[PDB]
Formats: structure tokens, C-alpha cells, sequence
DNA sequence: GCTGCCGCCGCC
RNA sequence: AGGCGGGC
């Protein structure tokens, strides 16, 4: 979008009276909105925090003259941020860390095949939030390219310290190590979190990763974050050499590979033992490849910066706009045809 | 009635100091003073809670008894509290030392208490039905079953069933055992955990003292005008070439190396390159030992088989400022960050686990890692420098090896 | 202006 | 590895 572009749908456009409802939670204004922090990012790569906003007139008329390219929502302070020179628990999520298993997508594209990771991510995150934390009040926002944020605006969520932010954090954040070259070797006995988001993976496991990215058809792939999961050398030599003297299995076969060559290798009265551990290395390996990669930072501290909804993605027009269960990246408006 | 008083506020051998107690000023002040710092030095030092309750055990004995039925102690114990918040009220750095340390105190003192006084003093934390037990048991079973295998050693399943069968839940909101959470120790439905009580308890008890600390402080200006001062000052402020490139890779030359240097020696040879902190260790023991500017440049082009050519000749004093380095004691070898993985610079006997220790050193061995345990890495260094033929460089260690063989 | 990253230059 | 300076 054009400076003109942007000027338009600030103008005409964006739902200023909802965003300050929304973070106002009274329809009288208050201080959850007059000491609340907005950073601007201007297209010159200017960045200005600490702005503070009135009323849905003040905050519409300083955005208009303003321009920027995003803004972006912060904690509400003790002080209002504008008189400085005198929050939402969120969660991010974005395809990067999925990368390494697709392949209807390269680079910083993205469609409705691996926006199902996203949609599995949202939909752990919210089995967490709902039944665990006994969260209500969430939505999930669209990035603008291929990522979504989620919003959680209960009292009890926006109320958190750090410490307890960080803690629900580490509660959601199965996945710490991202390195698909080593076995996650996840703690044993499943946490009831982690059994629960297993079974609710498993169901898409084969239509996602075997059928619809096959990612390990390709070999070396396969080499490279398909054997690094399993836990024994022998077998992950054997697999190797099976597969350099049968190429291009596709990941369905090598999957069941995996199962006959172990039971070919582990035999007499240890033979359990293996089978319960390949098991463990096959549920590991649906949880590293679909459970929620988050971006931890953004969670962690109650003053960190978040881009509001309804802001313009800069490179492809599209509208930050709100997520329901129909939702795919193609459906987000862009501004050239709201225009 | 001072007596009657007393009883009353000491029901339980543990107390949250709600009340106001109605030479000794300084001594009882002092002598709480000196648990609290050891206190805070063990937390520092990372010391585990079962090894800081061995070293202050004593302390109790001699500085602050607890657990007897004496008046005097308890009284020593209630008014050494309520002076030393008048001392640490003063600045938000001071109230905050206080009350992690009195929490702590606080915590140590509950778990050396009998179940039944524990009992008692939390009378002086909600237990679900067994319905909702029942509802939930498969999701509390499979939380709680690594608890109970790896904290009571029920290494069966059927004991662990068994156990579990018998054993309540408290439902709390999850805010309250953030830390069972972040481990996944404690099972969340709907914004509840269900366990942990002494950190409910400890948590209870620092807000508390807290606010307590913030009111005391708004009334200390009325007391600026008593005998107080001075002591209140004082302990508020009582917190307060033969050797050549290809030489040193044989066996005849290597073999007076110490651990530290042999370590650096194999990662070099293994990665074709050392970084930063392991490259300047190695280098200036290698100055030490006499290799030349010209054969130490060799040495490292040969090994690394624009960017550093300057630094290793800077090592020797002849660039910049020429300063000729002096090679590394123990003592800065240590001082270095410690070395995570790819690093190999460090001393062994403090960076490797004992495992790798043993493996390297096959009684003797029992010795050098008794030392080790102890943070006596130079002495443990010592040992195996005696037992394979006190010494704290690595240059010493080499020159003494050497020594014996001329 | 600051912040952060990448490259270069020695020093310490 | 740390610090300083310059450029994008
Ligand atoms: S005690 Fe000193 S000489 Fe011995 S291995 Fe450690 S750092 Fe090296």
C-alpha cells in the first residue's frame, strides 16, 4: 500500500470504536485506555512509543495524522504514556518454524495446505486456555501474511506478572529445543496437557504430513528430520541404507518402514521395550511437527509490544483481521480491493 | 499477663509476627542478623535447600533456638524480628533482602516441624470430593505418577495405584503454584490446580511482612526521636628450539601437561580450531613454556587445517601497546564464563562431571574427587600431578613435571 | 536520537 | 569473547 493508501483507510476504513471499546472495557472511557502505551511504525523506519489515547475521536485523529504503517498495543501504566517525557496475555505464532515440513509452500509463502499448522496450533492453544486456564475471553488475529496472534482479554489474564505470564507460558511451550536434527526425547509420563494434544494431532497426522506435505519422499530430507527422531543407531543405519537402495518411498512408506524394519531388528524377550520406545520416538515426532511453535518473547513480559487488529500488512495489503474456524490466509481482505 | 501474652502468640512453634512484641535490643538483633546473611550467602553460592537446613542447624543451636519451650527464646525470636524491620524498612533493596531472606527462614523452620505441629500451626486449601476425584482420576494419576515414583520411591506401579487411591488433592487457583506448574508437577482444569502448601504459606507470609514493612517505615519518623538510632544505623549498614610446533603434540612433551592444557590440546586437534577464550588460554601457556612467536604461528596454521595472524603475535607483546602477557593462573582461568558446549577452555576438575573425571583418572581417584566436590579444584589439580609422578598455574604445574626428569 | 543486526580496522 | 569508531 501507497502513504495515500494508508491515509484512506484510517480515514474510511478501520474500526476505531471497536479497538477502543475493545481495550477500553467499559463503554465510558477510562484508564485501561487513556494510560494504555501505543508504539507507531512509520514507513521511514521511525518508531515512536509511549503514545496514549482519550477517546475514540483522539485516537482516530492522531492515527489519521500520523500514518503510520502499524501500530502497535501496549500495557496499561499507572501514568498515561503520553506524559513519559515529564495487559492481554498474547501468544504468536508464525509458519517459520514449520518450514522445515512443508511443501506446497516456499519461503514467505503460505496457503489453506499449511495453514492447517496455524489452525492446529490455534486450536491446542485454545483446548489449553479453555479447559486449563478457564479462559473466556480470546480471539485469534491474523498476521497479515502467515502467522496469527492470539489476544486473551479476561481480568484474571490481563492481571498477570511476569512470572505467571512466563509460567503459562512454559505450560503451553511443549516444544522448546526447534532443532528438527536431534529427538525431542519428551519427558515420560505425558503430562495430561501433552496425552490430550497428542490424540488431538494424531487424527491429522497422516493426512497433513505422509499425504499432503509427504516431506520425507525426498531422501536427504528424510535423512535430515525424519532418522533424527528415532532413538536407536542400528535401526536409523538400516532405515539409511534401505532407502538409498530404494529411493523416493514416499514419507506413507517410509513411516511403515520404520515399523517393519525395527520389528525385522528387535527380537527376543527386549523386544517390548523397543517397540514401547518406537512408539514414544513416533509420538515425539507428531508433536514436533504439528504441536504450537510459539514466539516466547512476545508472552513473557506484560510491557511487550503486539500489533493491533485491523493494521495493514506492509508487503501484501492484507487486513490483520479476526480468525474464525473457516478461516484461510486467501479470505483476509486486502486494501487495494476494499478500496 | 506478658507470660499469657506469649502463650497465645505461640500456640505454634511458627509464627506470622502479627503482633507487635509487648543490650538484648542488640544482641537479639544481631544474632537473627547473622542467620539471615548466612542465609542469603548459601542461596548465592546456589546451594541446595537440604545443605543450607545442614549448615544453619547448628546456627539455630547456639544464635536462636528453635523448637523450645523456653519464654526466653521465643521471645528472642519474636523481638530480633520486629527490630530488624525496623532496620530493613528504610529502603525498597533492604525490604526486599529481608523478606526473601524471612521467608526463607520461614521455610526451613516449617519443614523442620513434626507433622503434627505443621498441622497445628496451619489451623492456628481446599480438599476436593471424591467425586470430582474420581471424574478426574485418570488426568491426577498421570501428573502425580512420576512425583511418586521419583520423590517416594514407588518404582512399582501397582504400590504407586495404591498410594494414589488413598492420597487427597487441594484445588487452588493455578496463581498460587506457579512454580509445580511451570514443571508440570500439579494437574490445571478451568483455571485450577490441584496439588505445595508451605509455598501457599511463604507466599502468604513475604506479602504480609511486606506491608508490614511499607507501615513500619511510615511510622519510623516519630521514633527518630528515641538510644535506637545508632544500633538501627550500624545494623542496617551491616548488610553492606626443543619446545617447537611440532614437539608439543608428542607424547614427551604433552605428558607435563595438566588436564586444562591436555583438554585444549584434543579439542584443537578434533575441531582444527579453538575459539576465543580456549584459543588464549592455550596460546599463553604455550608462551609460557617457551615456543617462539615464529613456531607458535606454525603451530596454530597447522592446526587451523586476516583475523588472527595479529592476535597471536599480539599474545607475544609485539603489537599495539606491546604489552608481553603474562600466561594464565588457575585463579583467572576460573574467572573466565564457564564453557558450554564446543568450548574447551576452563579447568577440568571443575568442568566435567565426575564420570568424565574417573574415566580420565583410571582410592587416589576418591581423593582428587573429594577435592573437586569441595570447589578445591587447584588442590585436586595437585593430587593427580603428585599421584602421576601446591601448585595453582598451569606453567607451574608443567616447569614442576618437567623438573623431575632433569 | 536510540535500538538491533551484518561487514571492516586495529586495542585490550 | 568484550569495548570504541565508520558505513549500509
Ligand atoms: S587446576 Fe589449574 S592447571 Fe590444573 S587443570 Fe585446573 S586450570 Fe589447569
Amino acid at each position: 500500500p501507497s502513504s495515500s493508501d494508508m491515509e484512506y483507510y484510517y480515514k474510511s476504513l478501520y474500526p476505531f470504536k471497536h479497538i477502543f471499546n475493545w481495550l477500553n472495557h467499559s463503554p465510558k472511557p477510562s484508564r485501561d485506555m487513556i494510560n494504555r502505551e501505543f508504539a507507531m511504525a512509520f514507513r521511514s523506519g521511525a518508531y515512536k512509543r509511549y503514545n496514549s489515547f482519550n477517546s475514540v475521536q483522539d485516537f482516530k485523529a492522531q492515527i489519521e495524522k500520523a500514518n503510520p504503517d502499524r501500530f502497535e498495543i501496549g500495557a496499561i501504566y499507572n501514568k498515561p504514556p503520553r506524559e513519559r517525557d515529564t495487559k492481554e496475555l498474547v501468544f504468536d505464532i508464525d509458519m517459520d518454524d514449520y518450514d522445515a515440513f512443508r511443501t506446497c509452500c516456499s519461503g514467505a509463502q503460505v496457503c489453506s495446505k499449511c495453514w492447517k499448522f496455524i489452525s492446529l496450533a490455534m486450536k491446542i492453544t485454545n483446548t489449553a486456555l479453555r479447559e486449563d486456564f478457564g479462559y473466556k475471553d480470546f480471539i485469534w488475529v491474523f498476521s497479515g501474511r502467515r502467522g496469527a496472534h492470539c489476544w486473551v482479554s479476561d481480568k484474571r489474564a490481563r492481571a498477570l506478572t511476569d512470572v505467571q505470564r512466563r509460567n503459562v507460558l512454559d505450560y503451553v511451550n511443549v516444544i522448546r529445543d526447534r532443532n528438527t536434527d536431534k529427538r525431542l526425547a519428551l519427558k515420560r509420563p505425558y503430562h495430561p496437557h501433552l496425552a490430550r494434544s497428542l490424540e488431538q494431532l494424531k487424527p491429522f497426522f497422516v493426512s497433513i504430513m505422509l499425504e499432503e506435505q509427504n516431506p520425507w519422499e525426498d531422501d536427504q530430507h528424510a535423512i535430515q528430520t525424519l532418522l533424527p527422531a528415532l532413538y536407536d543407531k542400528q535401526l536409523i543405519d538400516s532405515l539409511k541404507k534401505y532407502w538409498l537402495d530404494n529411493p523416493r518411498r514416499s514419507s506413507k512408506e517410509k513411516w511403515n518402514d520404520i515399523d517393519q524394519i525395527a520389528t525385522s531388528l528387535f527380537k527376543g524377550p527386549k523386544q517390548d521395550s523397543h517397540i514401547i520406545k518406537l512408539r514414544e520416538c513416533k509420538e515425539d515426532l507428531v508433536l514436533m511437527t504439528l504441536y504450537p511453535k510459539l514466539d516466547v518473547e512476545v508472552t513473557k513480559q506484560t510491557i511487550h509490544l503486539l500489533k493491533a487488529p485491523f493494521c495493514i500488512h506492509p508487503a501484501t495489503g492484507n487486513v490483520c483481521v479476526p480468525i474464525d474456524e473457516s478461516f484461510a490466509p486467501e479470505k483476509a481482505p486486502k486494501l487495494i480491493d476494499l478500496q | 499477663e506478658e507470660k499469657k501474652l506469649y502463650a497465645r502468640l505461640y500456640e505454634s512453634k511458627l509464627s506470622f509476627y502479627d503482633l507487635p512484641p509487648q543490650e538484648q535490643f542488640e544482641i537479639w538483633a544481631i544474632d537473627r542478623l547473622k542467620i539471615l546473611l548466612e542465609i542469603e550467602s548459601c542461596l548465592s553460592r546456589n546451594k541446595s535447600i537440604k545443605e543450607i537446613e545442614t549448615i544453619i542447624k547448628p546456627q539455630f543451636q547456639k544464635l536462636l533456638p528453635f523448637n523450645t519451650e523456653s519464654l526466653e527464646d521465643r521471645k528472642k525470636d519474636y523481638y530480633s524480628h520486629f527490630i530488624l524491620r525496623l532496620c530493613f524498612c528504610r529502603s525498597k533493596e533492604l525490604r526486599e533482602k529481608f523478606v526473601r531472606a524471612e521467608t526463607f527462614l520461614f521455610k526451613i523452620r516449617f519443614n523442620m516441624l513434626t507433622s503434627t505441629d505443621q498441622t497445628k500451626f496451619v489451623q492456628s486449601l481446599q480438599f476436593i470430593s471424591n467425586e470430582e476425584k474420581a471424574e478426574l482420576s485418570h488426568q491426577l494419576y498421570q501428573t502425580v505418577s512420576a512425583s511418586l515414583q521419583f520423590q517416594l520411591n514407588l518404582n512399582e506401579e501397582h504400590q504407586r495405584k495404591q498410594y494414589f487411591q488413598q492420597e487427597k488433592f487441594i484445588k487452588l487457583p493455578f496463581e498460587n503454584v506457579i512454580e509445580l506448574v511451570g514443571n508440570r508437577l500439579v494437574f490445571l482444569k478451568d483455571g485450577y490446580a490441584y496439588l505445595q502448601q508451605l509455598n501457599l504459606l511463604s507466599n502468604e507470609f513475604a506479602s504480609k511482612l511486606n506491608q508490614e514493612l511499607i507501615k513500619t517505615y511510615q511510622y519510623l519518623p516519630r521514633l527518630n526521636e528515641d538510644r535506637l538510632l545508632p544500633i538501627l544505623n550500624h545494623l542496617s549498614s551491616g548488610y553492606t628450539d626443543e619446545i617447537n610446533a611440532q614437539s608439543v603434540w608428542s607424547e614427551e612433551i604433552s605428558s607435563n601437561y595438566p588436564l586444562c592444557i591436555k583438554n585444549l590440546m584434543e579439542g584443537l586437534k578434533k575441531n582444527h580450531h579453538l575459539r576465543y577464550y580456549g584459543r588464549q588460554q592455550l596460546s599463553l601457556f604455550l608462551k609460557g613454556i617457551g615456543l617462539s612467536a615464529d613456531e607458535a604461528l606454525k603451530f596454530w596454521s597447522e592446526a587451523f587445517t586476516k583475523e588472527y595472524r595479529y592476535s597471536f603475535r599480539h599474545n607475544y607483546g609485539l603489537e599495539g601497546n606491546r604489552i608481553n602477557y603474562k600466561p594464565w593462573d588457575c585463579h583467572t582461568i576460573l574467572s573466565k564464563p564457564r564453557p558450554g558446549r564446543g568450548d574447551y577452555h576452563g579447568c577440568p576438575f571443575r568442568d566435567w562431571s565426575h564420570e568424565r573425571l574417573s574415566a580420565e583418572l583410571r582410592a587416589q581417584i576418591i581423593s582428587v574427587l573429594d577435592s573437586c566436590q569441595k570447589g578445591e579444584y587447584t588442590i585436586a589439580c595437585t593430587k593427580v600431578f603428585e599421584m602421576t609422578h601446591h601448585i595453582a598455574h598451569p606453567n607451574l604445574y608443567f616447569e614442576r613435571s618437567r623438573q623431575l626428569q632433569k
